[PDB]
């Protein structure tokens, strides 16, 4: 649970190959292979959503997520 | 001329990384004081900093004497001994040597013939895994003329100049210890003992209630899925009952693990409760 306090990296995967390994775009520019943690969900992830890395490692860490009409029918 | 320790006094180290790591980017250059002794325990006692232009790849000492004009007004108190080796820092770079390194390190050793280098890596180095290294460079004119002793411990298996390089004029690399005493570790570790106040503190209750009828509701939803993830499970393959259920939050845990917390804080603040109100 330490490592998943800040500095992170942030990053937007891709796509899985394994139960226990992805990849990433990130927004640095490159990409990278990378192995996801458990204690973590897998539901969530497949499509280009948003996710949060450890820095040196390049890791994968845990996961982040996030006109107005005013009338009346009176 | 094999299985040398190195002990290191708790008091000199952490001078060797504040003074380390304050100057990060920029690298950094200080010295040790010691001891040798017949051939195991070179030991370490105190280190102190020469002054020096630093840059995040390289540095030098400015100044020639500050390390003289401080070991004779250090006698006067004799709080340490000579000298006895030198370090430096590769701050995010990993823990090796250099062609400079070794022509200054070729001084020492023929200056004094176990003189020693050591390496520091602080940005990596977290609160786990240090990778600090100390080195005694060899002869080479020795090696073309061409030692264990029933051990020999420890090798690495990264650092490529370290691991490749690392041998064929690097260093006979050397392992290290720490010599953490009864005297010391007691004010050592007099910062986390937290005060006498520190376990009888019934902290306000207006998160507790705000935990505990929330905590509940939490339960329930894993429970109940629990309660489907029963149906049968006897589908198609005794694996079948197994990895067509992938360990994606597996529930029951997931209830113990809870189960048991809310009741092991809970019960401290019941008891806590009690026992101050006896305070009077």
């Amino acid at each position: 649970k330490r490592i998943q306090s800040v500095p992170l990296v942030i990053g937007q995967f891709l796509e899985p190959i394994d139960q226990n390994t992805g990849i990433v775009s990130s927004t640095t520019g490159m990409s990278y292979v990378v192995r996801i943690l458990s204690t973590l969900d897998r539901e969530l992830l497949k499509p280009s959503m948003s996710v949060a890395l450890h820095r040196h490692s390049n890791a994968l860490v845990d996961i982040l997520p996030p006109e107005k009409p005013d009338v009346t029918y009176a | 001329d094999t299985k040398e320790t190195v002990y290191i006094s708790s008091i000199a180290l952490l001078k060797m990384l504040k003074h380390g790591r304050a100057g990060v980017p920029m690298e950094v250059m200080g010295l040790m004081l010691g001891e040798f002794v017949d051939d195991y325990t070179v030991n370490v006692v105190d280190v102190f900093a020469m002054p020096q232009s630093g840059t995040g790849v390289s540095v030098e000492a400015v100044d020639d004497v500050f390390q003289a004009k401080m070991m004779d007004m250090l006698k006067q108190t004799g709080r340490d001994q000579m000298v006895v080796g030198w370090y430096h820092s590769h701050p995010g770079f990993g823990c090796w040597l250099s062609s400079v390194d070794v022509n200054t390190q070729k001084s020492f050793e023929q200056l004094n013939s176990r003189a020693v280098a050591v390496v520091v890596d602080p940005i990596q180095s977290v609160k786990g895994k240090v990778v600090i290294d100390a080195f005694r460079l060899i002869d080479t004119g020795a090696l073309i003329n061409n030692q264990t002793t029933s051990n020999t411990g420890l090798l690495n298996k990264a650092n490529i100049q370290a691991l490749i390089h690392g041998l064929n004029r690097h260093y006979y690399s050397l392992n290290i210890d720490y010599h953490k005493t009864a005297k010391e570790t007691k004010m050592l570790m007099n910062l986390h003992k937290e005060q006498w106040q520190s376990g009888l503190k019934m902290y306000d209750y207006e998160e507790k209630e705000e935990s505990n009828l929330a905590a509940t509701k939490s339960m329930v939803k894993i429970a109940e899925q629990y309660s489907k993830r029963i149906e049968e499970e006897k589908e198609l393959t005794e694996e079948e009952l197994k990895t067509r259920y992938v360990g994606r939050q597996d529930p029951k845990k997931h209830l113990s693990e809870t189960a048991d917390e809310t009741l092991e804080n809970n019960i401290v603040s019941v008891l806590t409760a009690g026992v101050n109100s006896v305070a009077i």
